[PDB]
């Protein structure tokens, strides 16, 4: 029971990692999307000095 | 003496801990990747007894 | 690596440091009950700098808590991030301060140094490399004074290859809060002239001057007060914590920024400072950074740059920006006030910077300056000295308490012969 | 066999070695991890081979303090180097000679020299050191100094060459700088077989300028600062017409021993949405070294005489061409020669373009390297000495030095050996009449 | 826990790249129990020339 | 399997005892009525458990111990206690009058009702015992019942079970503070006869953990319950590497081999890690190398005597929790390198090392929740001071017959007076005779 | 066909012998339940070397678990690989050694040895050729101290021609595990000298200075300090199992690796270690493993070999390599430390190949070496057996189980009669 707890913990860092690879993937290509609806719109996002 | 430093501490001997942890993901992903994991090792049996 | 402890000696010094060690908790990600909770895996790049560890990953803050009143011990322990310190550095004792030199440095002042070199000697050992010691105290007053400038010594004496930071504030010229204020500061300054390898002198009237003259708030209190403390202690120390491009250390800015031994005498600074009406129509960027450092409404002690020759000035920069900018910048500043700048040391300007700026700031810099300018305020702490001394004045407390004739003329005359090379080196 | 090892001293030669490498693995065809994608010989330059297929390099980034190796070793990077040569310290030498060379020497000199000797054990030809530094900070001064004195020690029969940072005559980012600098390079006068300086003013006005990059970071310093070091060690990478080993170097840039000190430029530094413009032809690549905007030290090389200059040539360049702006350049009466050295360019030929980093600069068919011995260098050494001679008349920072480890004599010798090295370079530039 | 391990999905499409530079992890290196079990005299005592197998 | 019987003699004894087996009932997971809520734990499994805990058909976890007390109203508070239904009614053995204070009424005269009973029921408890390793007998050298009946129960064991082993954690007189007039006759006269009959006796005393009490665990009003539950952590490091897995496998024979060099001196002198309040704990290190030297700085001894006025000539270090041997190695040799612990120079090896790996169970209480402890047991010539201290103490009190005719007069003859009085002469001549570096 | 018998008593034998069992049911292909799961039949080929065939395909290991305490050797059958042993081979007893070597050889552990000479005899004759036995024991201590050395003792006159291995822990420079380490041991070599042919002394601080700054772990536990252990004692017995070229054999190494029937002390060295950050980096090679097997920082005995002269060395190489590499580093390691090796027995090195590496690595070497060395670790234990017995202090022990002065005499007479000649070898 010791070792499977130990393997637990290990299958939720695995996760974990996949998890936020996707999320980082998805957050960056709605911002892609946004801010090409925005320019269509008339807008734009600010960007600190860009 | 010193002071312990813990995980994630970069203060130490700290890369060849996280060169350990790293070891230690990296065979348990072999293990994922063999299947003889302990995460299911049961799971075969341990529902296809307790299906109602 | 490398480690600081931090000693705080009186009330001032004692709340200065607590809200200090908030402002490292909240720039680290330690919560008040101790357990680290950030967003980035690089602010627990160099926790060791402030914080010793504990079982669970309870970080306590490597610091020494004393006065001679058991009343701003409760007082620091009741505060917000106030269980997060170590219950055995809380070194009190039921004595009396009584903002009075001799008692806090003859006498049982003296009577809890054991114990307080005993907490020092057990911090110390447990490291490795320890870089040095920053001691939080009031120049005027006692305790922060008194048994502050003994700690000194006793702790120069152990150690005497650590950097020694003291950040202590400086008597007032409009108002004091004490009438031994002269006293106690030039009974201090003698000490901290052969002592300590780097001091830093703030001042309440300029440190407060900021609050009208940019901040533009209304009623600030000392709790605000000591967050542009808090600021600049973080600012200072912040090379050795975050990584960045060319790194300095205490160390480094001490051997960059004291060119002769006894001249190491400093005023601060931190400026991206401006009111909260004027942050949305301001242009944060180097240069602007560069002329809040340089302008004299920024400053945290009381002395004209334009009444003295700058020796030395320090600017360690936090954020990401770019290096020829602030490199012309500092090199125009040079060039525009050529007079006030000295000729002796050609780039008398050490730069700095790092790369993660504090939180909810987008740049920001902590500004050292050496200038003959602190001749302004050693002056007038020794006038008003003798003053106080040619009629004998509130000294009899001295004399009672163990203290003698012939070394307060010792201090009056360190004081004006530390005043002598600070006027020697203005005019070469 | 034609291998050479790198050491990094200090955060600039760290940085500045990380820029290097980061241009060597994707020239060399190396991912980051560390192993070839695969699908010849030159991969042996700088990179040894380890079993499965890894491709390690031949570099030792040792820094007195951390912090600068654990950006590397947490970075991108992390996996291409071995952890044992990224040899750490646990205090910053904190600008001091004294500090970088006697206190906190001998706690890591045994390391490096071990890691050294560990390098050089799995090499047949040691070809030469390459060693990167600055002329700043006391990790930069005095543990660099360390290393020539033990490596001119254990190593005396190989080549040692130092790509060292000047310190800027104009800004500088230190008080001390011009004491470390003046101290160092007397030390190490007697045991660098030759030191290319670069500075950091001139690359500020040539990004400035060619690359058109207003606010410039060191990140994009060191790139270009990489960009000399693989075109100037390419020829012993790969193959062309005129390969130059450093022994071609340690033979035809030196006339006199203790002068070997040159001044080394690029071309194409043009700005990726620039030079569609212009041909970038072979007169291009040879005119823009020799103007006085490119040299990569801020001294200006009418106020002095060339006394020997080696063109790197990379990529598609027939020799013909070269031969035509050599002809080209030596009618001009600005670019001025000494009357001893009647032959002054050592050409070589390289067949390979240079590589392009996703940055700054843009991959072109030509590029040159151009390492100039002038005598125009005496100015720069001359600005540090007047540095030196305000800074040393009134003993301003002389404690922190002499409290540490110094005697005070050092000061007068490293002045001695300044004035005897400016009073070379005027005999060495002085024409003859006997 | 225990009951939810097969219900974590890990196949999902992360971007990086499956085994290469980026990734998340490696596959191969980890564990390479198995050894090199070939002798020196069957590696180089191996038939020369190929022939058919083969008695009543 | 690997069992011992525990014996508490008197007020002092029995709630050791209390204190002691709560602690192994929320050690090993036992309910106070004596049963187990549920097996498969570490504490329960059958090893840990079968060293102290008898079974029973019907669940009941009986203890191995006996209460013995000459008087009552202790062994009744603890039948009427909590604990009633664990201890079985024969486990906890009663007189019907108090031993007075009088070392002659705890040997000589009401012993002897006492006695075959007593013996029965250790006699009982060997029966159901399949490796017996030891007795761990717990009493004072002060009152009449702790004086006297361990007095005649040592002699009686050693008559029938003489090559058991018997570790005695003892009540030593303090130096100063004291609960009697009497305690330097008592004392004296019965280490006289338990000298030649006990194998090892840790002694710890009262006044060192008042000051332990008041200057670690920040309580500044405490009472016995505090005081000796120390006691209770003290055995629970002791006896319980054989209950548990470890490192190093300590038994209960190798304490006397490791800690007694010759016959008469077998008295080492015990001190314990994190004493820390739970409050205190979690803003320090609590590595094993500070532990280590928590042992061993001269304030957290359980007995007052200062071993700068000494040498060490035996040590043992007990490591208990999730302790690393390559710290324990680093700790015993940095305490070793420096000077103010000095050992003799007929043992550089002195020291012995037993690790456990299972963590300190923390009571509800004043003690910390900690995962490292270290239990140090030091032999040393600097019980030579307390020793000649209380001869000092019995011939001041024996030079003009004080309460002597109490003794005299319930059927002990005057002779033994001189005689326990010689033995401890011969006691500190040891004591010094031990002490001076070889110079043959 | 040969055959080794493992048998081990003691905490530390019990331990080590467990670690061993592991790893050789790794390298041979058997999963803790019993069963053979392999992918070659190398493995097979030569299974009749450690483990047994029943029916069912299970093969149980020839080991003889033998304590005189059932603490630890109950631990091992609950340990990982724990259901394979023969629960008839766990020979025990109901008493404590007390770590007395008078009460491990003169009380209770002579009543238990026949019982052990019972269960080793009945698996003598399930044999057809065998070689001999290995016992792993400590000195330092009971149980494996003196029974052990009984065990080694009485199978010497009952089996004369078997070749006899002990793997013995010696007590150590820095700490000592236990206070009568220095009677335990030096009455175990007293019985160890004239009886066995192999001795490999073991030192838990040798083992710290591999595991701390060659394999760089931060805890490194008992399961890896008996690893090393396990692996060099699967690396001595190696060509017993697995074919390959000039193979060796237990015999083999003795009669090459010992000049004189009494000086059989070796130390031993197993050496492709590599950190685990460094492993991928690592490049292995003959001359790199002859270079970490001939430094003088391997070793896993506490005594440095640049003291003293090697009198013979065995390299047991394991691998598909080409061997003149081999052997033109044992030329060259012998050209380049002529001092460090003896003149008067030239060509001092055997070479050992076999073509299978450990599961897992590449290509292993284990050393074996007859080392002047060895000397310091016996006149160390002299000065702490004299120093205990001048004063003939934690001696009643002793003499209470049946043994008398006259023993501890004879024991130090006969280990001081090792002293005298491999320091009169070291100095021809
Ligand atoms: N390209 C590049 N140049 C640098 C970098 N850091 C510093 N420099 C140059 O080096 C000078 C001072 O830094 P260094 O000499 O490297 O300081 P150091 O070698 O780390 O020695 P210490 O200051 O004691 O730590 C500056 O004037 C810069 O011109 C860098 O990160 N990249
Ligand atoms: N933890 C703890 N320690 C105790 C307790 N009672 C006594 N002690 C210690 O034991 C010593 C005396 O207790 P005893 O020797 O048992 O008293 P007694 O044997 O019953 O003697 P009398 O009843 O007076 O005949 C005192 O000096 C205390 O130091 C207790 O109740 N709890
Ligand atoms: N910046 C800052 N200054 C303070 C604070 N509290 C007190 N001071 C200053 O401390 C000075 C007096 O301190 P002092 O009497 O010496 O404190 P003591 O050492 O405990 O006696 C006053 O002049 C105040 O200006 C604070 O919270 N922040
Ligand atoms: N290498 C190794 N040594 C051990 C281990 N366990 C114990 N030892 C050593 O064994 C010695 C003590 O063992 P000992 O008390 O004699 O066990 P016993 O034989 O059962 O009495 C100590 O000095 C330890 O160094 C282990 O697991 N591995």
């Amino acid at each position: 029971q010791n070792t499977v707890v130990q393997e637990l913990a290990l299958a939720n860092k695995q996760l974990l990692m996949v998890r936020q690879a996707a999320l980082h993937q998805l957050f960056e290509k709605e911002h892609r999307q946004y801010q090409q609806e925005l320019n269509q719109m008339g807008k734009a996002f600010y960007v600190e000095r860009l | 003496a010193k002071n312990l430093y813990g995980p994630g501490v970069r203060m130490g001997n700290w890369n060849e801990d996280v060169y350990l942890e790293e070891e230690r993901m990296r065979d348990f992903l072999a293990k994922r990747d063999e299947g003889q994991l302990l995460i299911q090792k049961n799971r075969r049996l341990k529902e296809n007894l307790l299906r109602p | 690596m490398r480690e600081i402890v931090h000693l705080q000696a009186g009330q001032c010094g004692n709340q200065i440091g607590a809200k200090f060690w908030e402002v490292i908790s909240d720039e680290h990600g330690i919560d008040p009950t101790g357990t680290y909770h950030g967003d980035s895996d690089l602010q627990l790049e160099r926790i060791n700098v402030y914080y010793n560890e504990a079982t669970g990953g309870k970080y306590v803050p490597r610091a020494v808590l004393v006065d001679l009143e058991p009343g701003t011990m409760d007082s620091v322990r009741s505060g917000p991030f106030g269980q997060i310190f170590r219950p055995d550095n809380f070194v009190f004792g039921q004595s009396g301060a009584g903002n009075n030199w001799a008692k806090g440095h003859y006498t049982e002042g003296a009577e809890l140094v054991d114990s307080v070199l005993d907490v020092v000697r057990k911090e110390a050992e447990s490291c490795d490399c320890l870089q040095g010691f920053q001691l939080t105290h009031s120049l005027g007053g006692g305790t922060g004074s008194g048994m502050g400038t003994l700690l000194i010594s006793k702790i120069r004496e152990e150690y005497p290859d650590r950097i020694m930071n003291t950040f202590s504030v400086v008597p007032s010229p409009k108002v004091s809060d004490t009438v031994v204020e002269p006293y106690n500061a030039t009974l201090s300054v003698h000490q901290l002239v052969e002592n300590t390898d780097e001091t830093y002198c703030i001042d309440n009237e300029a440190l407060y001057d900021i609050c009208f003259r940019t901040l533009k708030l209304t009623t600030p209190t000392y709790g605000d007060l000591n967050h542009l403390v808090s600021a600049t202690m973080s600012g200072v120390t912040t090379c050795l914590r975050f990584p960045g491009q060319l790194n300095a250390d205490l160390r480094k800015l001490a051997v960059n920024m004291v060119p002769f031994p006894r001249l190491h005498f400093f005023m601060p600074g931190f400026a991206p400072l401006t009111s909260r009406g004027s942050q949305q129509y301001r242009a944060l960027t180097v240069p602007e950074l560069t002329q809040q450092m340089f302008d004299a409404k920024n400053m945290m002690a009381a002395c004209d740059p334009r009444h003295g020759r700058y020796l030395t000035v320090a600017a360690v920069f936090r954020g990401r920006m770019s290096m020829k900018e602030v490199d012309e910048q500092m090199l125009n500043v040079q060039n525009k006030n050529s007079s006030y700048f000295v000729e002796w040391i050609p780039n008398n300007v050490k730069t700095a910077v790092c790369d993660i700026p504090p939180r909810g700031l987008k740049m920001s810099a902590t500004f050292i300056g050496n200038s003959t300018a602190i001749q302004e305020l050693f002056k007038r702490i020794s006038e008003q000295f003798t003053a106080m001394f040619r009629r004998k004045a509130f000294l009899h407390w001295y004399t009672g308490e163990g203290m003698d004739e012939m070394e307060f003329t010792e201090a009056e005359s360190n004081m004006n012969d530390l005043g002598n090379p600070v006027v020697t080196r203005g005019a070469c | 066999q034609r291998e050479c090892i790198s050491v990094h001293v200090g955060q600039a030669g760290v940085q500045i070695g990380n820029a290097c490498w980061e241009l060597y693995c994707l020239e060399h065809g190396i991912q980051p991890d560390g192993q070839m994608p695969s699908d010849d010989d030159s991969f042996n330059t700088f990179f040894s081979e380890t079993g499965a297929g890894k491709h390690v390099p031949r570099a030792v980034f040792v820094d007195l303090e951390p912090t600068v190796i654990d950006e590397v070793r947490t970075g991108t990077y992390r996996q291409l180097f071995h952890p044992e040569q990224l040899i750490t310290g646990k205090e910053d030498a904190a600008n001091n000679y004294a500090r970088g060379h006697y206190t906190i020497g001998k706690e890591l000199i045994d390391l490096v020299l071990d890691r050294i000797r560990k390098l050089a054990d799995q090499c047949t030809g040691l070809q030469g050191f390459l060693i990167f530094h600055s002329f700043g900070g006391g990790t930069g001064s005095g543990f660099t100094s360390l290393l020539m004195e033990r490596l001119s020690v254990d190593y005396g029969k190989k080549s040692k060459l130092e790509f060292s940072i000047y310190p800027a005559p104009q800004v500088s980012t230190a008080v001390v700088e011009p004491y470390n600098s003046i101290l160092t390079t007397h030390t190490t006068l007697e045991h660098s077989d030759c030191a290319f300086m670069v500075d950091n003013e001139a690359i500020y006005d040539i990004c400035r300028r060619n690359l058109d990059i207003e606010r410039p970071t060191y990140t994009n310093l060191n790139r270009l600062i990489s960009q000399i070091v693989s075109s100037i060690t390419a020829s012993l990478r790969f193959d062309g017409a005129l390969n130059v080993d450093l022994t071609e170097f340690q033979t035809n840039l030196v006339p006199y021993p203790r002068i070997h000190f040159p001044l080394a430029t690029y071309a194409p530094v043009i700005s990726a949405e620039k030079a569609y413009h212009e041909q970038l032809s072979v007169a291009e690549i040879t005119n823009a070294c020799f103007e006085p905007a490119n040299q990569m030290v801020k001294c200006d090389p009418r106020h002095g005489k060339y006394m020997a200059c080696c063109l790197l040539y990379r990529g598609d360049v027939v020799p013909k061409d070269v031969n035509a702006a050599i002809a080209a350049i030596k009618t001009k009466r600005s670019i001025q020669f000494v009357d001893w050295c009647p032959t002054g360019f050592k050409v070589g030929i390289n067949y390979q373009p240079p590589t392009v980093v996703p940055g700054d600069l843009a991959k072109v068919q030509r590029a040159v390297c151009m390492l100039s011995n002038t005598t125009a260098i005496a100015e720069a050494w001359a600005r540090l000495d007047h540095k030196f001679d305000l800074m040393y008349a009134k003993r301003a920072f002389v404690h922190w030095y002499v409290g540490e480890g110094m005697e005070e004599g050092e000061f007068s010798e490293a002045r001695e050996d300044m004035a005897a090295l400016e009073k070379d370079y005027e005999e060495v530039g002085m024409d003859s009449v006997e | 826990n225990e009951e939810t391990i097969s219900s974590g999905i890990i196949e999902r499409d992360t971007g990086l790249p499956a085994t290469g530079f980026g990734a998340l992890f490696t596959k191969h290196p980890p564990d390479w129990r198995k050894m090199y079990t070939l002798t020196t005299y069957a590696e180089e005592y191996a038939p020369p020339y190929q022939y058919q197998p083969f008695p009543c």
